[PDB]
């Protein structure tokens, strides 16, 4: 069956129909745009936020460990420093300890020569 | 997406990045007075990725160079093409890094990084559009590794958004030039896990090992190594440098060869393997697979590939490429994981390289890559369980956990390569 | 006046649509500064007080190389600066950076250079959209759009002409990804979407072109004949197919079930003339679909045959008959065993130079087949064995989408393939 | 830049810096005036504006004989007068005196001239100190330096070279004294310290050279060519350069084990009538050849520092290298995968004319960190325990005012030492 | 450390200490006038130890002449080289102390004694840099010993940091027979073991030995025996007067010879054993020499070496001759004798060579010996004394001048503390 449709200057149309069919009859916003849109750009600069705040924590570690650095430096100068005076005080006071014994013995002994006079004279 | 800052640290990082330029300025047609006289305009065409035009028709490489000490850059300058690079863009210290990775990345690092971010910052403004960073350096060394993962820390601070790629030269007893390699590789391993997007394992393990068996080298020198290490780095770039239909940039490769953020290693291949001085396309396909043929010391039969690309440089039937390429995946179909489907793509570009026919170039990401990082770990281990030479590092102001951390990181990067090795679909 | 608006979308669609408007300059006689030496043109072409015909068309590459082909390319004159719109970063073959990085930036701006083309035109039919499914502009930036267009020009039609991935000749290992994304934001908004496989594409041009390593040209010259042959009666006054909304009445009785399957003939190469009926008897060979699939394993819902030069009514009806005797085409229950036939009396153009050669006749048969369904199964596969270890989701989650937009996407495709089981 | 200033410590300190600077002048071709006709000699030698060099040096000494000839020597007017610095009584061989009664009257005086050397300098490395274990002022002054040191410059680097005492030119009897006493309070202040054997150069120029009887000229200026060696990657530019942060950083496993074994070759006598570069090298780990007596054989390496000069390539090391690391015979600890630090500086090395020794194409002057050095302590351990058991010669230090308690400390952490050497050597 | 301070008290000490300076003046090139005639820069460089340099380029000794009796004084400057003397540097008293300590040490010798210390005071700040004092003298007479005693405690209590040095003649009754002289020397023996650094034994036994023995000579005379103490003085004083590889210094030899303050009394040793002004019709060969010089006839104290054991030995060689074969000979005899060494001082043993012969000599050697054998010395002495003072013999003597038994008694013991101590390390194990 051939149903004619249509006829033009450049064209022709028709239909053929070969079989009927069996069975008759047949079985977002503007606003919900945008706002999908900016949601996904507030959680990409979120995310850019973190990873810009993770990269600021290790600039901080960074200060620390050289500063700790600096501060094991002066606490070896100081250590070193206390060390050093304790040992010079020590050896100077134990120095002049031996030479007044060895000269106070010898005074002793200068005391005896003037008793040994003193006996001569008594008799 | 055009323009590329490339950035060369320490004593590797200057010696291979002097060589790479040598070559690339060679393919491009530039002579070291910074003047042009090629024969084709594609050498011109895309040129603007890695040279910066200066007004009188001159060309100067959009090339950082750093270093801790003094001497490697006057070398440099010295060098064959030192004419042609910028002369202000040179940065150095004088103390320089004494070996430690500390020194480089903490104190005398600090001192000098805010002086190359300057350079840096000068080179991005005259750019239209800037892609990213290149970064060639040792991990193995102080500056290199210490001072350049600090670099890639604060350009990522200051950059967020543009790419990061490395090209990382991994140490090995085979070639060494300090006994602390393993603190050092391991501590910078850390680093580049977390802050690139890409980096190409440059292994010098592997390096030694092809000049030694293939090449018949009886005693490789660092020329010979370079030799390799300048051969990859013009085959890599090549799709950047060259126009192709594929239009390749760093942030595409980036997405697709990494299906996981912190698997970013990549094993570089290459064909014909060739001494300084001195062949098939079934053959070059086939070359791929050869561990005789890549520069991480990984035998890639050992794992899976998660994503491959390969490059074919030559007068070459892209039919015969295809072919071949699409046999061996068949063939080897063990060797790539199932759930990415169609995991190797392949550029063919007419333009070949010099004293070469024929050359074919791969990029793969394996999860044979854990093999390097595992032995990087054996060598740590071995040191730091006796804390040997671990002083000199405290002294810097380093906390021992760093250490651990930086290894219990890098075995986690190597169970996650194991993890998905497994994966079955 | 029946005007249909263009819009060109990522690196296939503009460079899909230079072809085309090559092609219909050629078939209407426009030379390339714009001249012309039948009015339905008028509906694909306006006219400036120059007295040029410019494209009623706009392009939309973020990357300015493909952009610079057309504004340097030989119909550069055509081409008005407004009409082309580009960008500096391109989307990274990420849906996500197309539809939600890149789209939240140029969205307006695009929107308006097509507001500027719309207001020219007294009697607006609707948009012809060209894109990818496997870049992330294609994907990403097109989905957005056909969002935009359904809200800001209600009921006007929506036709695309979507480029399905194919792995020889592709760029990205995401493109599933991609797809299985644009489809499911498109679906709403699309009154009728022809895909064209690439590898179907290529498949045609190899066997029947003699082109072991066909170009991306290649496939897009074979693409523009199929692009006229189906756009022919709009820009000629033909009988068939003489509204945009005519297609959606002859071929999608059921508005999800808007994929149709182009199928052509004759392809004959130049380097080497056929009748009504060996064309005809082509148009059920399998070799010759645009979407690779057997409409064997599925029913028609409807069925148009559109011929081009030199065929006589009574040839047609002659090699429908004997297609009834022989062959077996099961329609849907609830829809009539028949055809719908136009012909177009211009002769079927080649470009001069090409590798197709010219014929006296040639037709181009648009059926909705449930068999198309096999295409959106093979994507659902790739997108499965890659999503379910994660892979490269969060490149597109970095671009602030949502993990959930992926399950919610492969759900709709799920669906979709359901739909496509139902009715056949 | 990268300056470093010599310190020069009683007889041996100032002998030893005679034969090294004279070396040093002939080495850069600085004439006596300090002019002459590579910028790198600036590490070591300041310039005034007359275009003379001066050296970055003090040299100190408590007793005016050995510095007087300097004063009226060929380097007279090297030297400015105010970096030559005498006392007028030495510390007659006693360690107290050195670094007490007399030291502490001359300490502030060496810290002034020191401050004044550092102030035109513009990246100090740091300090090298040259000094015997055996002398009254070596041992106690150089302690005391050191302390001093460490209070003016922090944790800023600090060399040692040091000469281990011999029977056969010994001088005094307490030298195991002065040895343990200025290790134990120097231990904690030195980065580094490169220890030099008497004996051993005695028999090498009595073997190698045929000297019957060798003088201190005979023995100082073959020290001073290892010295050279050390110094040579800081004042000239070769291939391979190592400054003094990579010396202790590839050198010095732990704080205390930092004592560095030196060996040289070629040694042959001018008057016999080219050694190639694995010959040197294989002759680095020869027994014969070593600046301290011991059996590395017998010991496991830590870290070697190879420092090549002359007529030497990359390749040919790298070969000589992979030869050594195949020989059982040399062996390192479990926990050294990297052992070796390579460096090379390209001008032959400088012969004083009149000396014995012969001017070579190539030579090269290897560090090691062997456990095998303990042997040395372990010797100059028993020489001192054999007095210390009597308290023999012990009242001389208590009466310049240190206790006995200084004594046993000194041994109690040399014995620490000891055990710190056997603990490093284990699997 | 230059300058030395030289005091010379008592007949013996100016007797001894007169020809100490005649002979190193001949060796030095100086005259009896003061004037330098010599022939080498090497008898001047180190000069100022022992001289003061004067107007008229003269050369005055560094030397302070001291008795109680006056008549040693007129005896010296008739002497040869009396005029040498500074004539302010001769302080004499008016009467002898009668071989009396007591007399020299506590009441005439204290007299006298403020004088002497101006005198030293006037030399000592003439001084650059002033290593100490040498002091000759006997212990067996009055003056010598109990004012030279006296002198030294009252030097260090004004210069405690200057090494304290003396040659000191120890009585024999073979030379001598005044019977106190044990009481003399066994007090002079207190107050050296606490009051000196260095202390050679020139022992008046040894000498007449030598004499009797070795030079046949029936009935010697004090000449005959200070030549053997002048060649001694002059051996063990070279490396101060002379240049050598070490510059010695009293202080270096103290702090290498002494391993415990109170056991400082060397045993002094010289080979060859001539006669005064006797040609010397050949000289002896280095090995000789060596082995002669650990032979007991070469001793200035009358102890055998090989009864006891050395702490330190120190050994000079003089004339031209091998340092080669002079080590070597030197170590042969430590290994063929190792027995008398002692094994916890390791390398105790240092010997020196100086080109400059005595006069005379064409090769000497001079020996410096810490050996515990010494103690045979004091053990004699302690006999003597302990034979006279158990009868209290002439004990009057003493405490007529004021002295109590109980000082006495004390001396004793001290010496018989000397004694076990050089026992104790005898038999002293390094295990
Ligand atoms: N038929 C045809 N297909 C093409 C053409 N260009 C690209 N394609 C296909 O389109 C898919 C990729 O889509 P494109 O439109 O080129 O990507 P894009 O969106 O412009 O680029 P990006 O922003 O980098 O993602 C692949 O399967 C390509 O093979 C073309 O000219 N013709
Ligand atoms: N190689 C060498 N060793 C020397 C030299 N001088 C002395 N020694 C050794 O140094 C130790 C003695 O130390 P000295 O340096 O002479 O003593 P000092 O530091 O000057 O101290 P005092 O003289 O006690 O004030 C012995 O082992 C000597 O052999 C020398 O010129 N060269
Ligand atoms: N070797 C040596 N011994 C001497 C000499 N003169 C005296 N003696 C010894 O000295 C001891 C006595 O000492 P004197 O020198 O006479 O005593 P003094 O200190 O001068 O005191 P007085 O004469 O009593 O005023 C005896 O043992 C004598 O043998 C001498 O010239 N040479
Ligand atoms: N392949 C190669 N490796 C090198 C080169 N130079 C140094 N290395 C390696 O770099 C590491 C030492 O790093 P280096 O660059 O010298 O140190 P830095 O200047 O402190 O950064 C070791 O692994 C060496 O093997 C070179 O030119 N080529
Ligand atoms: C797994 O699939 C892919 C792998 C890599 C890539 C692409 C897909 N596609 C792209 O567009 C970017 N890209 C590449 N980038 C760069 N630089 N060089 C090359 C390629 C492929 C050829 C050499
Ligand atoms: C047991 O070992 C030693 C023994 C003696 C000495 C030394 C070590 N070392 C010294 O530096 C001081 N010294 C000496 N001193 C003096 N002083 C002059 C006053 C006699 N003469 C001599 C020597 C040795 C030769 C003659
Ligand atoms: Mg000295």
């Amino acid at each position: 069956e051939v149903i004619e449709l249509n006829k033009a200057t450049s064209g022709q149309s028709w239909e053929v129909i070969l079989k009927p069919p069996s069975f008759d009859g047949v079985p977002p916003s503007l606003e919900e745009i945008q706002k999908k849109l900016e949601a996904a750009e507030e959680r990409r600069k979120y995310q850019e936020a973190e990873l810009l705040k993770h990269l600021a924590e290790k600039r901080e570690h960074e200060r620390e460990v050289i500063q700790k650095a600096i501060e094991e430096n002066n606490n070896f100068i100081k250590m070193a420093k206390e060390k050093l005076a304790q040992k010079m005080e020590s050896n100077k006071e134990n120095r002049e300890a031996h030479l007044a014994a060895m000269l106070e013995r010898l005074q002793e002994k200068d005391k005896h020569a003037e008793e040994v006079r003193k006996n001569k004279e008594l008799k | 997406m055009r323009e590329i800052v490339h950035i060369q640290a320490g004593q590797c990082g200057n010696q291979i990045g002097a060589k790479f330029w040598e070559v690339i300025s060679d393919e491009h047609g530039i002579d070291p007075t910074g003047s042009y006289h090629g024969d084709s305009d594609l050498q011109l065409e895309r040129i603007n990725v890695y040279y910066n035009e200066a007004t009188g028709n001159k060309y100067v490489p959009r090339a950082i160079l750093v270093d801790l000490e003094p001497g490697t850059m006057d070398s440099v300058r010295s060098g064959p093409f030192g004419q042609i690079f910028r002369p202000d863009n040179f940065v150095f210290g004088q103390s320089g890094a004494g070996n430690n990775w500390a020194k480089g990345h903490y104190t005398e690092g600090a001192e000098l990084v805010d002086s190359v971010l300057d350079v840096v910052r000068k080179e991005s403004e005259s750019c239209d559009c800037l892609q990213g960073f290149q970064l060639t350096h040792s991990l193995g060394g102080g500056t290199g590794s210490g001072m350049g993962t600090l670099l890639i820390s604060k350009i990522r601070e200051e950059y967020p958004d543009r790419i990061m790629n490395t090209f990382s030269v991994m140490p090995s007893p085979k070639v060494s030039d300090t006994v602390v390699e393993p603190y050092n590789a391991t501590l910078s391993v850390h680093q580049l896990v977390e802050n690139t997007d890409e980096t190409y394992c440059i292994d010098n393990e592997a390096l030694y090992d092809i000049c030694f068996r293939t090449l018949k080298l009886t005693t490789p020198t660092y020329g010979d190594l370079n030799h390799l290490v300048s051969a990859t780095m013009s085959g890599v770039t090549t799709c950047l440098r060259f126009p192709g239909q594929l239009n390749a940039d760093l942030r595409k490769l980036a997405v697709n060869m990494v299906p996981f953020p912190r698997l970013h290693f990549f094993m570089p291949g290459f064909a014909p393997l060739t001494s300084r001085g001195s062949l098939t396309v079934p053959e070059l396909t086939q070359q791929m697979f050869d561990s005789k043929n890549m520069m991480a010391a990984c035998d890639p039969r050992h794992g899976r590939y998660l994503t491959v690309a390969a490059i074919f440089r030559g007068r070459m039937s892209m039919k015969e490429v295809d072919e071949q390429m699409l046999n061996v995946q068949n063939k080897n179909s063990s060797y790539f994981v199932e759930w990415i489907p169609n995991n190797v793509k392949t550029a063919v570009c007419d333009i070949p390289p010099r004293g070469l026919k024929m050359s074919a170039t791969f990029i793969g990401n394996s999860t044979a890559i854990q093999e390097l990082f595992k032995r990087i770990s054996e060598q740590f281990t071995a040191m730091f369980r006796r804390k040997a030479f671990l002083h000199w590092y405290t002294g810097e102001g380093m906390d021992e956990m760093e250490f651990t951390e930086a290894e219990s990181n890098m075995n986690d990067l190597v169970s996650e390569y194991q993890q998905y090795q497994d994966a079955t679909a | 006046m029946r005007e249909c608006i263009s819009i060109h979308v990522g690196q296939a669609g503009v460079q899909i649509g230079n072809a085309c408007w090559e092609l219909y300059c050629l078939e209407h006689g426009i030379q390339p500064d714009g001249q012309m030496p039948d009015d339905s043109f008028n509906t694909f072409f306006s006219e400036t007080g120059a007295g040029k015909h410019v494209p009623r068309a706009v392009f939309v590459d973020l990357e300015p190389t493909v952009i610079d082909e057309v504004r340097t390319g030989t119909y550069r004159q055509l081409f008005h600066p407004e009409q082309l719109i580009t960008g500096k970063e391109d989307a990274a073959n990420n849906y996500a950076r197309g539809h939600y990085t890149i789209g939240k930036e140029i969205i307006d701006l695009v929107l308006d250079r097509i507001r500027k083309l719309a207001d020219q035109c007294t009697g607006l039919q609707g948009f012809l959209v060209f894109h990818s499914f496997g870049g992330g502009t294609g994907s990403g930036f097109t989905s957005l759009l056909m969002e935009r267009l359904s809200v800001d020009y209600g009921k006007k039609s929506k036709l695309e002409f979507s480029i399905y991935p194919a792995p020889q000749v592709s760029t990205a290992v995401v493109e599933p990804y991609n797809s299985i994304l644009t489809t499911h934001t498109t679906l709403e908004h699309s009154d009728c979407a022809f895909m064209v496989d690439n590898e179907a594409i290529y498949d045609i041009c190899r066997r029947n072109l003699d082109i072991e390593r066909p170009t991306y040209t290649n496939l897009n010259r074979l693409i523009s004949q199929i692009v006229s042959s189906i756009t022919a009666s709009l820009r000629f006054d033909g009988a068939l197919n003489v509204d945009l909304t005519e297609f959606q009445t002859n071929l999608v009785p059921y508005p999800r079930i808007h994929f149709p399957l182009a199928t052509y003939a004759p392809v004959i190469s130049a380097e080497k003339q056929l009748s009504v009926a060996e064309i005809t008897n082509a148009c059920f060979e399998p070799a010759n679909q645009m979407v690779k699939c057997d409409p064997r394993h599925g029913k028609y819902m409807a069925c148009c045959l559109l011929y081009r030069g030199d065929v006589v009514p009574k040839d047609v009806n002659a090699a429908i008959a004997t297609i009834k005797t022989k062959r077996s085409i099961q329609f849907v229950d609830w829809c009539p065993t028949g055809f719908k036939v136009g012909i177009n009396y211009q002769p079927p153009t080649v470009v001069p130079g090409g590798d197709l050669a010219k014929v006296q006749r040639a037709v181009c048969m648009l059926s909705n087949t449930t068999a198309i369904a096999e295409a959106w199964a093979r994507l659902d596969h790739k997108f499965d064995l890659m999503y379910a270890k994660r892979a490269f989701v969060h490149w597109y989650v970095g671009e602030g989408m949502e993990e959930g937009e992926f399950s919610e996407a492969r759900e709709d495709m799920a669906a979709l393939e359901k739909d496509y089981e139902e009715v056949g």
